[PDB]
């Protein structure tokens, strides 16, 4: 069974740079997986931050950048703001029409 | 513009059935692949079902295969998720998901609804 | 004279069957055409400029900057399928015929009526309409094709598709040369991209006027005008589609083992290792002979950069493609590049009782399978070591130029000497019938807007105008606009379009696809309780034919 | 000779288009026919008796008692649509043609092969097949129609519908006169209803033999037989259906108020009281003029007692009806009386790979609307006082004879001088093509089993037999059965059926109903992975025509 | 010969939904008009829904209009009764009913199934 | 609203004759109503006794007879047996495709 692994928790100081990583226990993540990054706040529905590994939906601040680093997907937040503290979830397209979701990373802005 | 509203979430005993209805607005409903994701209380997001193509092809996660049915009515701009033989493990918030790529799918959830909570308990 | 009619209304389609399976299809089309006197009696050189829209980064595809000569004349255009055939005639044609020829065209104007409008000074509006028996209608037939070719079907501005519904002509205009530069950008580009309109090149100026180029006939109420029969020299138009892709050309492999029980899970097997098979391939460094690598006589269809915009002297324009997208038949949502989209008003198929400026739209999916499925394409190394590794294969998901939304297929061109493709199918009712050929030295192999192309020439454009009806206070020395008596015309236009068609033959055991009325589309062909009519599009190339 | 072929295989349908919209449709049909030597060389007068079945009260409809002459000859019958046309040819015919004529028929036998079977005495079965070059096949053409007419399509016993599938002839038999009485009963009748077979009337005996009535040709391996062209004189067959009921004949009432908004709830209104209207009615004691009471030129269709069984000299038989039930199109479950039901085996459309004796069955629903909806019928008093009261109206729910399951419509006949009806449509592939006319003085206006009827005559029946192959121990004086060498024949039958048809014309703005291949029926026309074929039925009268 | 078996009856809270499935055997399912009747605990029979014709036309009693949907699948020889917004008044034994008159309906329940009990209680 | 009225309870001695009646509060019952009679025993599904006002399904004893008496439907049991004690329900076809059921009659064999 496909398992997506990402850091359970991460921290970043205000105005700093943080990177959340999303990998596969077996295999590597590529642009063919169409990595997507979604942000969720307490008591609110998920918000799409990145799609197709690089595309942020209109209204998403430019401080969020998606890329493929090594064999994993990377979401970099530069100049992290207090409102960026949330649960970030990674979605991998596992071929055919199957989608898998990562465990999620709780990013807290100090 | 693009808005998705889920409804039908309610407390249900194990082994029952429930149909979640997702109303979409602000876009051509039939032109986009839709899906249902779910998040268990205190857990992460989990993909449940996907409906794609003009032929309404459907794919399901292993945890809901045989038990869940995903369908769509483009005349009503509605997405239906019918769950049968509901288990306690199905208790969670179910989110409508819309893919923003009509001719070239993003293969990712472009838009999300507020979600509907479903509780399965005896 | 005043009280004598000069023509007859005829809107009948005749199918005269010949020997050897040929039929002459003569479509008659009669319309009542209403014409108003031009807003201005002069020619204007108007520059349309929308730099505000394209100044938004990423909106360069919405460029509308151009220059046009607006003329006081109106164009009578019948170059659309709906002007000539109703759904029953089209059903007969597309079901019983395999190929279509464009034989001849005639048009004429008769029963000319000119009326002046007298508006009273009473505070509540009130007006009367009087026959101006001595007023004239100016009619010019550009049989020499001196004027620029401006088919109206591309703007949904031909004559109406309903015999019983009066129609109007379209005000005529043509393109004047201009220079324009527009540097593309995107949401996120910093700065102001270069966006200027440079004016006009003096060496390309071409100011045409109907008066100086075409003879003009003045038709009074008792006069009629006939263009005379014009005969085409176009190629035959196929009413059959091809289904064979390169994967279905030639002799299939021999199956050494066949299924012993019917069912979807039981497959026949070639029974020979792919590297131990016999045959011919163009890959001289591999022993594998498979359905994807075996040699084929040529290539069916081609790949081209899709949604590519090329800039030239006058700005950016989309690169056209001959064939539509592959997979638009398995998934209607895949229709995009090469699948023409038609937008039209209430005169040309939209529900006549609808309100608003929103047009009725449809994307046409051709039955021919000459398209491409770029998501299934890939490139790989000449070495061809299988299974291919990451660095030896370029996939449609691999970014090109560092962009995750652009892949090689977006810039990929496979047109070559081996490419074989079909002409565009007729689009009913909104499609164009014939189009003038370019006057270039090297000419395109086909046009994407009409199934018939004019090798030498095709009938001259018909222009109509209301002759100036001056008042007693006319002063040509005055710089103010000419003062005219408010005049308008109503005249009957009759046209005859002659085709030659071949009756189809049954080649296979199974039946073929036919257009039929059913419960779902039953009310698309009859009026509503208040008279609301519509004309939905119909597919033409229904029956299949073998490519090889 | 022995090694020379005497014919060619031809199974092609040619559509030769004539002037004025006419087409000659020549269907060629070639089959390999396998024939075994007859079980008995004699004629037998066999009485089939099933008094056990009909002795059960209420089972009188299952009567099979009869007498037949069983002959040693076999019948070669090609009088079925599937013998001549494949689904593609039928699609072309029913879609592009409006009427069909039966022009001519030819048949011939060639490439005769006769083989004897030698079975060894070895305990495990083993046998060899040797060519008997001097053996003969007896072929009799009853061109004078002396023998009883026994079309095989009514028993699903014509030649096979697949050119590549060898077929067989049907053993020939005919009806011998008999007398039979059967008093009807029901579940609950007390006693034994009168049920006897009285024998044969000497004045009606007619014992026919092929030898004494028809010339017989002895064909050896190098011989061939041709019947010669026969030309029909039948009436044209319409490939269009009528939809107009008596409610849709003539001028509709004028609507003084029309709907102001489209929608299903908005109706036009006549605007005149039903008793204040103008018009003509056959009810001379009422002032009401309504859609149900207004006069019509005649009556479309008729009502007859349905599922009525009439007894005659030879027993009970169901009363036939020309038209099918009305409402079978709005509800397919209403198909019953007049809707023919076809049951057939694997030779004639059933999936060839199916196992068991259960045949494939289908009920044919004609597109013509000449049927009746008896549940909506009623009778009422001549006084016609509205609203009608209980005693002045007989409804379809009113018991007749004290039976709650029988109403007046069951015994109701409305055939009269004003009745107008259509001929039965062709049924593909299992329907009969032509049928011999009765030799009575007064003849029926139509036949319910074939669209074409033989006014004078139609081609003689073809009979085949294996000539006796005697052993060396033949003794005609012996009362035991003749001892023959086990012999069988395989010969090629080729037939040519010529029709004349008229191409249909588009009369209306809307398109019409056409037969088309689609996803649902796509695999009904192609073989399976193991070669399993089938031929599903197709409707013929697809396009509509105006009755009045 | 003709047998009808109902299933899906279960305890459900008010406002829920439930689909009763009726499997038929021994006869051509598509040729007969089917229906659902119901009997409340200790009460008489009450007609609920009817499905008739080859076009699957449906009629409902006033007590279940808008809330109940009667459908049929002739391929599976099954009759479906989907109840939404279930009330306490819907608690009862639901019987499958088959009309024996295919071309001439008896307009009465020719065959009955064993019935399935549905309990609606909070 | 259509209401079908029938005797709430009825009694008959063994071997006797009893008649259960089914009427309409407003209107009369005719053969157009296709009166049907069904028998139900304790803890068992209903059994069809009569359909179309006269037809008893195969296997139904002849002692059950359906008819139209006056303006109502009548089910007569002659020579009533002990097994005939049950709840008898009457169904009326109310036109269109609407069916109505009577209150039911509890017939007890003494």
């Amino acid at each position: 069974q496909t398992v997506v692994t990402q850091e359970p928790s991460l921290s970043v100081s205000p105005g700093g740079t943080v990177t959340l990583t999303c990998g596969l226990s077996s295999g590597s993540v590529s642009t063919s997986n169409y990595p997507g990054w979604y942000q969720q706040t307490l008591g609110r529905a998920p918000r799409t931050i990145i799609y197709r590994t690089s595309s942020r939906p209109s209204g998403v601040p430019n401080r969020f950048s998606g890329s493929i680093s090594g064999n994993k997907a990377a979401l970099t937040i530069t100049g992290a703001q207090p409102e960026d503290e949330a649960d970030y979830y990674c979605s991998l397209y596992m071929g055919s029409y199957t989608y898998v979701f990562g465990s999620g990373t709780q990013l807290t802005v100090l | 513009e693009v808005q998705l509203v889920e409804s039908g979430g309610d407390l249900v005993k194990p082994g029952g059935s429930l149909r979640l209805s997702c109303v979409a607005s602000g876009f051509t409903f039939s032109s986009y692949n839709m899906g249902w994701v779910r998040q268990a209380p205190g857990k992460g997001l989990q993909w449940v079902a996907w409906i794609y193509g003009s032929r309404s092809s459907t794919n399901y996660a292993d945890a809901v295969k045989g038990r869940f049915t995903i369908s769509r009515d483009n005349a009503k701009n509605t997405l239906y998720l019918q769950m049968n033989s509901l288990r306690a493990e199905d208790t969670a918030v179910y989110y409508c998901a819309r893919d923003g790529g009509s001719p070239a799918a993003y293969y990712g959830m472009d838009y999300w609804g507020p979600g509907t909570s479903l509780f399965v308990s005896s | 004279g005043v009280g004598i009619s000069t023509g007859t209304f005829n809107n009948q389609t005749e199918f005269k069957f010949l020997e050897n399976g040929w039929v002459y299809i003569t479509a008659n089309s009669s319309r009542l055409v209403h014409l108003n006197m031009p807003e201005s009696e002069n020619y204007r050189r108007v520059v349309v400029n929308n730099l505000d829209k394209t100044a938004v980064n990423g909106n360069m595809a919405l460029d509308d900057t151009h220059a046009e000569i607006v003329t006081p004349w109106s164009l009578v255009d019948a170059n659309a399928w709906g002007v000539w055939f109703n759904p029953g005639d089209w059903q007969l044609i597309v079901n019983t015929m395999s190929e279509l020829h464009l034989v001849s065209f005639e048009q004429e104007i008769f029963n000319v009526v000119l009326k002046t409008v007298s508006e009273s000074a009473t505070q509540p509006p009130t007006k009367v309409y009087n026959n101006d028996l001595t007023a004239s209608l100016m009619v010019a037939l550009d049989s020499n094709n001196t004027m620029p070719f401006t088919p109206a079907a591309m703007r949904s501005e031909t004559l109406g598709f309903y015999p019983w519904k009066p129609t109007i002509p379209t005000p005529w205009r043509y393109y004047f040369q201009w220079d324009r530069t527009l540097i593309p950008s995107h949401t996120g580009t910093s700065g102001t991209p270069t966006n200027i309109y440079h004016g006009t090149d003096p060496d390309d100026v071409q100011f045409y006027t109907i008066e100086n180029s075409v003879p003009v006939h003045l038709l009074r109420t008792g006069d009629e005008f006939a263009t005379g029969t014009f005969f085409f020299d176009c190629k035959p138009c196929r009413l059959t589609h091809t289904w064979q892709t390169n994967r279905a050309l030639g002799l299939p492999p021999f199956l050494n083992s066949l299924p012993q029980s019917e069912g979807g899970t039981n497959f026949g097997y070639i029974g020979v290792q792919q590297d131990k098979r016999r045959g011919v391939t163009q890959m001289g460094n591999t022993n594998y002979i498979t359905e994807a690598t075996i040699m084929r006589p040529a290539e069916v269809g081609y790949s081209a950069p899709y949604y590519s915009f090329e800039a030239s002297t006058q700005g950016p324009f989309k690169t056209p493609i001959a064939a539509g997208r592959g997979g638009a038949q398995t998934d209607e949502n895949q229709a995009a590049d090469g699948d023409p989209r038609y937008a039209f008003g209430r005169q040309h198929g939209q529900k006549t009782t609808t309100t608003g400026e929103t047009p009725e739209r449809f994307t046409y999916i051709a039955h021919q399978d000459t398209g491409r499925y770029p998501e299934g394409d890939w490139i790989q190394n000449i070495n061809f070591n299988l299974p291919v590794t990451d660095d030896n294969v370029l996939l449609p998901t691999d970014p090109i130029g560092g962009k995750t939304g652009i892949n090689y297929t977006n810039i990929f061109n496979t047109y070559g000497p081996l490419t074989a493709l079909n002409n565009v199918p007729p689009v009913y009712p909104n499609g164009q019938i014939w189009d003038k050929e370019f006057d270039t030295d090297l000419k395109p192999r086909l046009h994407v807007n009409a199934p018939f192309v004019c090798q030498n020439n095709c009938p001259g454009q018909l222009f109509v105008k209301v002759a100036p009806n001056l008042t007693n206070q006319y002063d040509p020395d005055a710089s103010a606009n000419m003062s005219r008596i408010v005049t308008y015309s109503d005249f009957w236009w009759k046209g005859k379009l002659v085709f030659k068609a071949k009756l189809r033959a049954s080649h296979t055991w199974n039946p073929i696809q036919q257009m039929s009325i059913n419960v779902d589309n039953q009310f698309n062909y009859v009026p509503s309780n208040i008279g609301g009519m519509k004309i939905v599009y119909e597919k033409s190339q229904l029956a299949p034919r073998k490519l090889y």
